[PDB]
RNA sequence: CAGGUCUGUGAUGCCCUCAGACGCCCUGGGCCGCACGCGCGCUACACUGGCGGGGCCAGCCGGCGCCCGCCAGGACGCGCGGAGCCCCCGCCGUGGCCGGGACCGCGGGCUGGAACGCCCCCGCGCACCAGGAAUGUCUUGUAGGCGCCCGCCCCCACCGCG
């Protein structure tokens, strides 16, 4: 279950529909401030189906598709899954490595 | 004058009972379960605190006279330190809504009149405050 | 005509500003120029580490720019005070400004 | 003359001796809707010293605890405010706190996320300094 | 190592506890809490009852410390 | 083209007048002079000691 | 609060024969004395009711040593600004002593009255010179310094 | 003059003719808050109300530094608790406590290569140590107890004035004096 | 002094580099990681204290109102304005307790292009019950306690300078 809606309902859930349910940061990013053309163009590539955008937050339709994310050196592979929707992929891709002392 | 002749605390407590008896203010009872000031941590235990705060706020607006002090200024009069953090504690203003509610009741009651910028005590309210003070004396 | 013209003298040096005060008071004394209204001094301050690097016990240079400002009140004909500005001794690096 | 021994309410023996507004503060170390006073103040009076809680009033205190908006408690409070899965806000108290916390911690492991990966290694999450204060007990 | 009597003491030993403090020529809330092992929170509420009685008069009354001496009880 | 990759704004680029150095601008009275740069030019501004 | 020209701003005229100034630790009190019934007012409030309840005797101390009858027949309006509570209690006793003495002026009785106060408490009629010292670089305190890590 | 508006200085005379000069009740003022500079001059300290010196000794340990108003409040409540039990003038019981708490012999090296020798404590030092010891015994006693500072201060003064060894100050005096007798 | 600064400088010898740039920009990431050792600090270890109301006091120097919001903060305007400690009354009351506030789970804000920054609400409740060998600063408005401002600054001080 995610924020009330079941997964099938939440993938059909529109980005401005799933926003009242999301957390404060998401409402600022998709509502008041909004996003630029480059963030939208990456989302357009997901729509095309069938990146360096750490800032970009997960959208419901993108679930089930894995997006490569730069950590500053290599494109870390990050899968998209149901409980992580609306959460910036920058917390999903890690720049650092384990302490290994 | 009068409100000075009676100690400030012996006036505020008696005025709190008076402002609950005459039905002045009327506690919102939605702010009853709220804690005044981000600075504090455990909320007032008085339960009649709204009346003590209400009688204290009219007594401030009386001594202000034509100064016409604002609600934010009154919140800075109820500011305390935010203690309980590793970072050194600093002064933090009181909740604006509580005081805004108190000043709103006085404007409707006509005990306090509206003025340029902040509101100030009305003559009709002053009469109640000074008669109570002399009565305590 | 008859308006009030506000002269403001802004000067870094006290002796220089006191000299401008003497000339302004003297020229307008007949025109009822007011006695100098001395502004609270503006002691603008910058404290910087004496060293370019961070080496040594940290030392501090305490630099204070004090600005002394005198406000002057004259009520009279405008043309006379425009000439009064020429009459008063000109101090280089010291400024006068007239506001109606 | 009227004083009673500690009652086990919510899986903990809450001492009858300590004031009721704070005897409930150590509710098994998990819960506290009142924030020192609100839950009891809404139904009864505080400063009772405890051990005089009438069982019917004790049931009434339990009822508000279990159902928050039934008594009209402020939605700004509550242990859980959005329910990551459920989508609802309610107070979570006692053992439920542990179970929900484990599920949230499991969720960060399930979807690999730095907060969970740091949590697995015991590395500090939120706190950002480990160079000096990370000695901890000679281990993070 | 605490004073377990906390709320309204016990039952009939409360009268003997009242007798003990009345026996003292002068009392302080902290002094009853240690001597009677009843806690100082209980002592304040017990003291107000025997001040209403008129058994003891508060020589000095402060929010910090409140101290009382017996007005009479000489004979 | 080249313009879109040239000086795109990310933040203010502020420098000490006289030094062209981003560090320690010291704009306390809008005097954007470097901390080190200011000590060389303090007499000229007229800043004085006790 | 800082030595502002606000003497007549609180009260217009009222035949205030004297306008004394008593200053302790950055706190100044302008006291206005006229013929009265023995009333003394501080900051538009009875002198007996002062904020440091413990130090409320210090304010009334010049009246006790000089005598109530000499004080009777005077009304004093005192406005204290700057400084803090204990200094404001020290400033008003100094202001009251100076102002009551001003009524005697150059009289032999004033010389005795100044000596009478100076004996019970000296500096009651004399300003205390102590003033705060500045913080110096390398120390949080004016004279205290940072702990030396090595040596 | 009635200290705390309750106690005169008329009967408060120190019996110890060696310590009477350094204990003064003449300068007493209701409320021991005289802001007179005692730091100035080598012996101006001697000409100070004894009760004010106690009020300056009470505020120590840093967490309580500078709060004279709170210390003198304690002195008043302690004096009431001394009046309540002793049934005597509490300014006079303090005077006897200061006189007894002061040791007359100390140990100092005296130009020796660690070998201390016997010295004689000055009549000002006897007064300064005596008051300091009274306040420090109370300070240690009230650190983790339900007993208030006022109660323990009241009891050290009551115990010192007779000379009971329960007083932390009198035990200190007997230790200091005995080490001085052996190092003699 | 061969102390430190060529990385403040259209200060600069010489070497390197010098269009696949060591020029200058553009995106992303680090400097802030961390088995650990050490240097400033900060907050505690409680009752001379914590917690609730009430009084209310500055100075370097300094804007506010009204309405909404639990605060945080916001909207809409305008011309202005002010601390803690302490004092006073309650409460808890020697219990790692309501001392203490580290951590950690939702959530509400903010600033910016973008958090990983900051703020805040209900949880959550770490050591620490006074610190060994050592060592440092300080003589009156000083020590210490207690606030406050400014510098840098989108936000941000446990820092420096006042």
């Amino acid at each position: 279950n995610f924020r009330g809606v079941e997964v099938e309902k939440l993938a059909t859930m529109k980005i401005t529909d799933i926003l009242p349910k999301l957390n404060a940061r998401c409402r600022r990013r998709i509502g008041k401030h909004g996003l630029s053309m480059k963030h939208l163009r990456f989302v357009n590539k997901l729509r095309l189906r069938r990146t360096h955008l750490r800032d970009m937050i997960i959208f419901p339709e993108m679930i089930g598709m894995t997006v490569s994310v730069y950590n500053g050196r290599q494109f870390i592979p990050v899968e998209i899954k149901p409980p992580m929707v609306g959460r910036a992929l920058r917390e999903y891709s890690m720049s650092y490595k384990i302490v290994s002392h | 004058s009068s409100v000075t002749r009676v100690p400030a605390d012996v006036f505020i407590n008696s005025f709190a009972a008076h402002l609950k008896n005459r039905g002045i203010i009327k506690c919102p009872a939605f702010t009853d379960y709220v804690k005044t000031g981000v600075s504090r941590q455990y909320a007032p235990r008085d339960a009649d605190w709204f009346y003590i705060k209400a009688a204290s706020v009219i007594r401030h607006f009386y001594i202000s006279g034509s100064h016409s002090i604002g609600v934010a200024g009154l919140a800075r009069k109820y500011s305390s330190l935010q203690k309980g953090k590793t970072t050194p504690h600093h002064t933090k203003r009181a909740s604006c809504k509580v005081i805004r509610s108190i000043v709103s009741q006085f404007l409707g009651q006509k005990l306090l009149i509206a003025g340029e910028r902040g509101r100030h005590i009305s003559p009709n309210g002053r009469k109640m405050v000074e008669d109570f003070a002399e009565g305590l004396q | 005509m008859h308006q009030k013209y506000t002269i403001i003298v802004v000067g870094k040096d006290l002796k220089l500003v006191e000299r401008y005060v003497k000339s302004i008071v003297k020229e307008g004394r007949a025109f009822g120029i007011s006695g100098p209204c001395r502004a609270p001094v503006r002691r603008l301050t910058i404290t910087t580490r004496k060293s370019p690097c961070g080496e040594g016990t940290n030392t501090w240079h305490r630099f204070e720019l004090r600005m002394y400002k005198r406000t002057f009140w004259v009520t009279c004909g405008g043309n006379d005070i425009s000439t009064i500005l020429s009459k008063t001794v000109v101090i280089p690096g010291i400024q006068v400004t007239v506001e109606v | 003359n009227d004083y009673r021994d500690l009652l086990r309410m919510f899986n903990t023996n809450i001492q009858g001796k300590v004031v009721l507004e704070c005897a409930l503060v150590g509710i098994k170390g998990i819960g506290r809707r009142f924030a020192n006073v609100a839950l009891k103040k809404a139904n009864i009076d505080v400063h009772k010293r405890a051990g005089e809680l009438t069982a019917a009033e004790e049931d009434a205190l339990m009822k508000v605890l279990e159902d928050p908006l039934s008594h009209g408690i402020p939605a700004w409070m509550l242990n859980r405010n959005n329910d990551f899965e459920s989508g609802k806000d309610m107070h979570i108290l006692v053992n439920t706190i542990a179970s929900t916390h484990r599920a949230d911690l499991e969720r960060l492991r399930k979807t690999r996320c730095e907060r969970g990966v740091r949590h697995h290694h015991n590395l500090k999450v939120r706190g950002q300094h480990t160079k000096s204060t990370g000695r901890r007990g000679h281990v993070v | 190592k605490v004073d377990y009597p906390t709320l309204f003491a016990d039952e009939a030993a409360m009268n003997e506890a009242l007798k003990f403090i009345k026996n003292s020529k002068c009392i302080t809330h902290t002094q009853i809490c240690e001597r009677l092992r009843v806690s100082v929170a209980l002592a304040k509420r017990v003291m107000r009852q025997l001040v209403k009685s008129g058994d003891f008069a508060i020589v000095s009354k402060s929010s910090r410390m409140t101290i009382f001496k017996n007005m009479t009880k000489k004979e | 083209m080249r313009e879109t990759e040239f000086c795109t704004h990310i933040a203010h680029k502020r420098e000490c007048r006289i030094c062209g150095n981003y560090n320690s601008v010291y704009r306390k009275y809008g005097l954007f002079i470097c901390r080190r740069c200011f000590k060389e030019n303090a007499g000229k501004i007229g800043f004085v000691k006790l | 609060d800082l030595l502002e020209r606000n003497d007549i701003e609180v009260r217009e005229r009222d035949k205030y024969t004297v306008h004394t100034l008593g200053k302790k630790k950055n706190s100044v009190a302008v006291a206005f004395v006229k013929a009265g019934k023995g009333d003394i007012l501080v900051n538009n409030v009875p002198l007996a009711l002062v904020r440091p309840e413990i130090l409320r005797t210090k304010v009334s101390e010049p009246i006790m040593i000089l005598g109530e009858s000499l004080f009777k027949g005077l009304d004093m309006n005192i406005k204290v600004a700057g400084g803090g509570h204990v200094s404001q209690i020290y400033a008003v006793r100094q202001a009251i002593s100076r102002g009551v003495l001003a009524s005697v002026k150059d009289e032999a009785a004033r010389s005795e009255l100044r000596a009478k106060l100076v004996s019970y408490d000296r500096q009651l009629v004399v300003s205390d010179p102590r003033r705060c010292e500045a913080k110096k670089f390398g120390g949080r305190g004016a004279r205290a310094r940072r702990q030396k890590s090595y040596r | 003059v009635a200290l705390f508006n309750k106690w005169p200085l008329t009967d408060v005379k120190c019996q110890d003719e060696s310590l009477e000069a350094y204990i003064s009740i003449d300068n007493h003022s209701f409320v021991p808050h005289s802001a007179g500079r005692w730091s100035a001059k080598r012996f101006r300290k001697a000409k100070c109300p004894v009760v004010e010196r106690l009020t300056n000794s009470l505020m120590m340990h840093g967490r309580n530094s500078g709060k004279k108003l709170m210390a003198m409040k304690t002195v008043g409540e302690a004096f009431e608790l001394i009046n309540l039990y002793t049934g005597k003038n509490p300014v006079q019981v303090l005077v006897d406590a200061v006189a007894n708490s002061g040791p007359r012999e100390d140990s100092c090296r005296i130009g020796k290569g660690v070998r201390r020798q016997s010295v004689d404590v000055s009549p000002l030092r006897r007064v300064n140590i005596g008051i300091y010891n009274i306040a420090t015994g109370a300070r240690k006693a009230a650190f983790r107890k339900v007993r208030p500072f006022a109660e323990c201060l009241a009891e050290e003064i009551m115990n010192a004035a007779a000379g009971a060894d329960k007083s932390y100050a009198i035990s200190q005096r007997n230790s200091v004096e005995r080490i001085a007798v052996s190092n003699r």
